[PDB]
């Protein structure tokens, strides 16, 4: 079966360089063209270029001429994508693509390699409990995870006990540092009758802080 | 380069519906177009190549058509797995170019959001910061506008918003808005408000508190 | 005493001569009853046999035409004698044998035709520049050997058809050298340029206007040109009484029969001439390359001495073809044809350094044997060919004909001709098996069983129907 | 021996179509035998020669045949900032035909192809192409493994290495019992010659119309070489398959290279990975040793034997004179893993220019004696030169040195009677294998029915 196994996520600094890989599984990389595609939430999908691993000839979108360098080694059955003079805009997911039958198609895709360019150092998060103000039948608490790097963080309530009725929102980059928040809703008879804790873990800095929500 | 205008940007539809995504090119490409699928939080899967030919393994409910500079992807009887992102790509000329994308979302009855405001914690204030959080949970449709007000006057500098994908259970959406100020600036004022503008109410849903007062 | 003539007990004059070439028959009437009629000619005269009634043929061999060998092949309207004698009369009785001789001379100052068939693919561009004076240079050297020299020129590339021919872009058809930085002629199979002529400056000026073409595959269609240069007698202009040298220059492999199927061509080569008024080979794109056997047939039919003047990178190849085409000569050509002049001269001397006899229309009952006298009077038994000869040398062969029994037809004729030579020896054979007394037989003779038999040669024979 | 030369069956096509240039037996899904016939000069839509194919139902009276239709329109695709082009004029569709299961494979070795990119091009060259059809279902597919999109300038830089532009794929064809189509391409790799193999099932499933350039991952092509012995050897002029290594799971390929090593000619036996197991060298230069190859066990030992035709072989005769007559070579496979030695038998033609050995067809067991037999064609043989087909019977020691039966051409001069042969199939269901003979010069096919031995 045709599978394109790419390298793991990279975490680098601006100005440096990185070299992603795309190893062929179940077929010879030399069989077809190998493309590289860049994906971003706002800008969408962009075609970087292609390579014929049988001969090494390449094509590029003139937008990526200079930064992108596509190579391939038939020995290791792998194709590579080198990126130079990295910038915050180079923060994107990168996919390697090959066609099925049509020589010029874009059918099979790798799982994608994540890239994050930042000067931020490994910083631990600053967990803050979010209690309501000094009434109804339903109560809502919260937990603010602010100023950590890099991603990700695992957030639970009462150590995975309280799972239903929870909304952990995606992280957001706030000045080279990430910020995350999560909410939870129960009945008024549950809180402050029962203790509710916000368990946050940041394996990067190896920190597992827990803050108990206290009323005002 | 060839511009690929894909429409619509999104559509709210239910199971069993027969929908159609379109893709318009800046010039003729003679069926040299492919269609792609990206399920939530996953990689891409090829659906169509050369305008109409199904990729091996793709169900027959998918189908491509069109000619010249106007093409279409049709899904007869939607499945629970078909709710995902869809992109068109032309390869008539180099460089290859993609469409903006189309997200298929689950349709449901409208629902007003559950607003909840949260003043800065004691731990954060002692450090020198102040963040007011405003949660807007479980609402439909996704279109919503949040507005922060300090002492009744709008504030736009220092707001940080975040949205969730369509929930698996109730097929709703949720939003988290956070206003971050300094400790000194937070104490220059008293009232703090977040206004929610949704199509479920002509009047904005207001939730606020007063500093010191509790 | 008794011998095979008497002890056989023959019944007639014809049966008597069939016993042995030494037997004789006496048709005399006054002959004793016990005395046999079939005996040696000495024994018959010993027994008072009338000399006129003795039937005893003798195998002989007398000349009819015996022109002297010519000292010079120059002059004359081809009244040159290369073989002597030219015609003899041969008489043979059953199971007997008679001998005769034949002389063959490589006559001096014999006219020569030289048709220069040249590869003009792109690698022969430097070769064209070196032979721009070949016509006059070749005339100077051949003048030492002959006074009647004619020369001509032809050119070939390959079959002008895909895949041999570049067919894209449209510019490539008018100029195959478009993708380079030069111009060359459109592709052509074979074209006749200059008919054989004694005006050698016509060769120089025609060559100076020639240019090369360009095709895709290394093997070339020279064998197509060899066939047309051979069978288009009138156009090339071969003379009847002259040595025919066909000089074939190339620096690459050659296409052979059945190669044309890669162009969609399956029709076998017909060995016929297809060069019209435009002087181009018209069947190039519709007829396959010729086979080695078909080339050999036409070369032998027109007395063409083919000369493979090729480069060292393909000498072994054409030396091996030369062994499958007898009478062919090979010489090593430089990469720019700068040595082609001496090559042609050496090939001409090597061509006329051999005399090889050949027999045509020999009857089944006749068998021949040959003894060669090459060099200085050195006899070589069982040989009908000489080698290592020079112009002006003369060899001779002793021939013995042995007839088996007596054939039905009493008068036949065959030919002894050297390979490539114009003249030949015609042997008019006559089988003397009958007796002269048979022409005056007595049918229904009243001497033979009351008219039930025939009386001939002094004996009684059973008539027809018995 | 027991072929009927009195009551023949004649099929015919259009005049000048070269109907009968190639033929084969075809069994439908119900086992009903028909005759597929190639006519490589049949007119197309533009009143221009494009070739054609005919599927003849079995009738003792013969006659006209319906057409097996294929697309004869030139194709053009503008994709990847390039322009792909196919040219079917004078492509020779039907220059080779072969049947396997309920599928027919008809090839056009001279179909041309070119790729335009701005001002540069790949050059308009005969890559060849094969057309596949399932007559009962109407399914159609194509296979053209030598098509490429590399521009002319690149080949010049790399010294024309791996140059498949002049393949002429489908020049010769054969299908293994497992269903793997093997194409001979004598012009591949700048006229060295190559072989292209791909499963029939994967050709159908990977083909879509209009793509022109598509991948067939399961395909396998032979390899280029820098050895001058292979230059202009036309490797793949003829092709055949058989069992020669002792491993019944592997299928071995037999390839003819009639101009190998400076027109010496050669035939090679390879495995499915194109690794050479044996090589038979020609006896005489320009004899075209390898023009035709045939595989069948003639001596009834279970081991496939090899027959090679050299139609231009010049026999040595009296007075140091040669005579082109043609020759066939018989190689018996030895017991176990051993090399094929010298020829076991030499069959030599008689008529000058007769081209004995131009075609060699296995007949199966014709006289039903337990030994497979063969037919050898001399398309210009016989006392008249009209053509002859000679039957040689198998025996415990190989083949009989003298023919058991001679079939004189019923057609006029120039019919090339015997240029194509095919046997070992019982078409009338009488228990005896029959012989079909093509005469493309007369645009006809003759069917010889085998009868009980007299
Ligand atoms: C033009 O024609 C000539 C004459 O045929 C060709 O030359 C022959 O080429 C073949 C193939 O290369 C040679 O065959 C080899 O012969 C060797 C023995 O030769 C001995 O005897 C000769 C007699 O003169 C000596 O000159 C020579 O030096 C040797 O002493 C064998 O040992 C070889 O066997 C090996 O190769 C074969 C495959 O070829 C294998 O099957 C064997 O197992 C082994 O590995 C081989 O048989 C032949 O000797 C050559 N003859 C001559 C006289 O040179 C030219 O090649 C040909 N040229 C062209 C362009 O057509
Ligand atoms: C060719 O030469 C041979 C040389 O031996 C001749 O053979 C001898 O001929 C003489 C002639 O008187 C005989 O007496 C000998 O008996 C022969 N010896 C043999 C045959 O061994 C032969 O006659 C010559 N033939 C011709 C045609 O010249
Ligand atoms: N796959 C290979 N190993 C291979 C084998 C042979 C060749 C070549 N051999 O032939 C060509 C050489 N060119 C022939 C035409 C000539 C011009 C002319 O003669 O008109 C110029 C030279 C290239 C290339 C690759
Ligand atoms: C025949 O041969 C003899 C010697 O055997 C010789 O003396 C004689 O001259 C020859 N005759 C002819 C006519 O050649
Ligand atoms: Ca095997
Ligand atoms: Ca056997
Ligand atoms: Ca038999
Ligand atoms: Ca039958
Ligand atoms: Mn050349
Ligand atoms: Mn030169
Ligand atoms: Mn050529």
């Amino acid at each position: 079966e045709v599978q394109l196994q790419q390298s793991g996520a990279e975490l680098v600094k601006p100005g440096a360089s990185v070299k992603l890989s795309c190893t062929a599984s179940g077929f010879n990389i030399k069989d077809t063209y190998v493309h590289w595609v860049k994906q971003r939430p706002e800008q969408g999908l962009e075609w970087i270029g292609r390579i014929d691993p049988a001969n090494g000839y390449t094509k590029y979108d003139p937008k990526f001429q200079g930064k992108a360098t596509i190579t391939a080694d038939t020995s290791s059955n792998t194709a590579y994508l080198q990126l130079s003079s990295l910038t915050s805009e180079d923060t994107a997911v990168y996919y390697c693509v090959r066609p099925l039958y049509d020589y010029y198609a874009m059918d099979y895709w790798g799982q994608g390699t994540s890239v994050t360019v930042s000067s931020a150092k490994t910083t631990a998060p600053s967990v803050y409990p979010l209690a309501p103000v000094c009434t109804g039948s339903s109560v809502t608490l919260g937990c603010l995870v602010k100023g950590y790097f890099p991603e990700p963080v695992t957030l639970t309530w009462n150590s995975g006990s309280l799972s239903s009725g929870v909304h952990t929102f995606p992280a957001v980059l706030q000045s080279d540092l990430y910020t995350l928040s999560s909410s939870v809703t129960v009945t008024s008879s549950t809180w402050p009758s029962q203790s509710i804790t916000c368990n946050v873990a940041h394996p990067a800095s190896s920190t597992k802080v827990d803050k108990k929500i206290e009323p005002r | 380069d060839i511009l690929m205008t894909q429409s619509p940007s999104s559509m709210s539809v239910s199971l069993g519906d027969t929908v159609s995504i379109t893709c318009h090119a800046s010039q003729g490409i003679s069926s040299n177009i492919g269609w792609l699928q990206q399920k939530p939080g996953k990689s891409f899967m090829g659906l169509i190549y050369y305008g109409t030919n199904l990729v091996d393994g793709v169900p027959s409910r998918f189908s491509g058509s069109g000619s010249g500079a106007d093409y279409s992807l049709t899904i007869s009887s939607l499945d629970s797995e078909d709710f995902a992102d869809y992109y068109c790509v032309q390869y008539a000329q180099l460089p290859y170019t993609f469409g903006g994308g189309t997200k298929l979302e689950i349709k449901r009855a409208d629902a007003a959001p559950t607003v909840s405001i949260f003043p800065p914690s004691s731990e954060q204030l002692t450090s020198g910061g102040a963040s007011v959080v405003c949660f807007l949970n479980n609402f439909y449709p996704k279109d919503i506008n949040v507005k922060w007000k300090i002492d009744g006057s709008e504030r736009q500098n220092g707001v940080l918003n975040s949205w969730t994908d369509q929930d698996s259970k109730d097929s709703t959406y949720s939003m988290s808005s956070t206003l971050t100020l300094t400790k000194d600036e937070y104490e220059r004022h008293n009232s703090y408000t977040c206004e929610a503008t949704h199509k479920t109410s002509t009047s904005p849903i207001v939730k606020s508190f007063n500093r010191n007062e509790c | 005493g008794p011998n095979i003539c008497t002890t056989r007990g023959v019944s007639s004059c014809q049966q008597c001569l069939a016993v042995s070439p030494m037997c004789a028959w006496c048709s005399d009437e006054a002959l004793p009853l016990g005395s046999p009629r079939c005996d040696l000619k000495e024994n018959l005269l010993k027994d008072n046999c009338a000399p006129e009634s003795i039937e005893f043929p003798v195998s002989e061999a007398r000349v009819l035409e015996d022109r002297p060998l010519s000292d010079k092949g120059s002059g004359d309207s081809s009244q040159v004698t290369q073989v002597s004698p030219q015609r003899i009369a041969l008489r043979l009785r059953p199971d007997d044998s008679k001998n005769f001789s034949i002389q063959v001379r490589q006559v001096e100052d014999y006219p020569v035709d030289i048709y220069y068939l040249m590869d003009l693919s792109y690698s022969m561009k430097d070769d064209l520049w070196s032979i721009q004076n070949l016509g006059t240079k070749l005339a100077t050297q051949m003048r030492k050997l002959t006074s009647n020299l004619r020369i001509g020129f032809g050119a070939f590339v390959d079959k002008p058809v895909s895949p041999y021919m570049y067919i894209s872009p449209p510019e490539a058809l008018e100029n195959p050298c478009y993708d380079m930085k030069t111009t060359c002629l459109p592709m052509f199979g074979y074209k006749h340029v200059l008919t054989l002529t004694d005006q050698v400056t016509r060769f120089n000026e025609e060559v100076k206007k020639q240019s090369v073409s360009r095709n895709r595959d290394a093997p070339e269609g020279g064998f197509d040109a060899i066939m047309q240069a051979t069978v288009c007698d009138e156009k090339i202009g071969w003379r009847n009484d002259a040595s025919h040298l066909l000089v074939f220059t190339t620096d690459a492999k050659t296409h052979i029969a059945l190669d044309g199927r890669l162009a969609g061509i399956v029709q076998p080569n017909d060995g016929q001439c297809h060069v019209g008024s435009d002087n181009h080979y018209s069947a190039s794109t519709t007829m396959d390359y010729p086979s080695l056997g078909l080339m050999t047939e036409k070369l032998s039919q027109k007395n063409i001495n083919l000369i493979f003047a090729v480069t060292e990178n393909v000498v072994n190849l054409y030396q091996n073809y030369s062994e499958l085409i007898p009478g062919t000569t090979v010489g090593v050509l430089s990469m720019d044809s700068s040595n082609v002049l001496q090559l042609i001269v050496d090939a001409y001397g090597k061509i006329r350094s051999k005399v090889e006899l050949e027999v045509r229309d020999l009857p089944e009952e006749l068998s021949l044997s040959f003894n060669a006298t090459c060099l200085n009077n050195e006899v070589i038994p069982g040989l009908k060919s000489c080698m290592g000869l020079k112009i002006g040398d003369t060899v001779s062969f002793s021939i013995e004909a042995k007839v088996r029994g007596c054939p039905q037809e009493k008068e036949k004729s065959f030919t002894i001709k050297p390979v490539g030579f114009k003249d030949s020896l015609i042997v008019q054979v006559t089988f003397d098996c009958d007796c002269a007394c048979q022409a005056q037989a007595e049918p229904n003779s009243h001497r033979c069983n009351n008219g039930n038999g025939t009386f001939e040669c002094g004996v009684c024979r059973c008539g027809p129907g018995w | 021996l027991n072929l009927d030369p009195v009551q023949l069956t004649f099929y015919a096509g259009p005049n000048g179509s070269q109907f009968g240039f190639s033929l084969d037996f075809h069994k439908d899904s119900h086992g009903r035998v028909a005759i597929v016939v190639g006519a490589p000069r049949t007119l197309g839509p533009s009143q221009e020669e494009t070739g054609g194919v005919f599927l003849c139902p079995w009738r003792a009276e013969g006659g006209q045949c319906p057409s097996l239709l294929f697309d004869l329109r030139d194709e053009t695709r503008n994709v990847g900032s390039q322009t792909l082009q196919t040219f079917k004029a004078r492509q020779g569709l039907g220059a080779s035909v072969v049947s396997w299961s309920d599928v027919i494979v008809a090839c056009a070795p001279w179909q041309h192809w070119n790729v335009l990119e701005k001002t540069e091009e790949a050059e308009k060259t005969p890559v060849g192409s094969c057309f596949l059809a399932q007559p009962e279902s109407g399914r159609r597919a194509e296979y053209s493994p030598c098509r490429g999109n590399t521009l002319s300038r690149i080949y010049v830089e790399n010294d024309f290495s791996w140059d498949k532009r002049y393949c002429e794929a489908g020049f010769s064809s054969v299908v293994t019992q497992a269903g793997e189509l093997v194409l001979g391409a004598p012009g591949g790799y700048y006229f060295l010659g190559l072989l292209a193999q791909a499963p029939v099932a994967d050709i159908f499933s990977s083909y879509r119309p209009g793509i022109l350039l598509w991948h067939v991952s399961s395909q396998s092509l032979s390899f280029d070489s820098s050895n001058p012995e292979y230059f202009d050897g036309y490797w793949g002029y003829s092709v055949a398959v058989g069992e020669f290594d002792g491993d019944l799971n592997t299928t071995e390929y037999v390839v003819g290279a009639p101009t190998w090593s400076w027109t010496l000619g050669a035939v090679e036996i390879l495995d499915s990975y194109y690794q050479r197991l044996h090589r038979l060298r020609g006896e005489q230069m320009a004899s075209y040793f390898g023009h035709s190859v045939a595989v069948t066990d003639v001596n009834g030992d279970g081991r496939h034997d090899l027959l090679v035709g050299a139609p231009l072989y010049m026999e040595s005769r009296a007075d140091r004179k040669l005579a082109e007559v043609g020759r066939v070579y018989l190689f018996l496979q030895p017991r176990g893993p051993h090399a094929l030695g010298a020829p076991s038998l030499l069959l030599t033609g008689t008529q000058l220019y007769g081209r004995f050995g131009s075609a060699i067809a296995p007949l199966g067991d014709l006289d039903r004696d337990g030994y497979n037999d063969i037919a050898v064609a001399a398309p210009y043989g016989g006392p008249s030169g009209r053509g002859q087909v000679l039957v040689f019977l198998g025996q415990s020691e190989g083949l009989r040195s003298r023919p058991s039966q001679v079939l004189d051409s019923p057609f006029p001069t120039g019919s090339a009677f015997g240029f194509s042969l095919r046997g070992a199939v019982d078409i009338d269901d009488n228990g005896y294998p029959d012989l079909i003979v093509g005469a493309y010069g007369a645009n006809q096919v003759a069917v010889y029915r085998a009868q009980p031995v007299v």
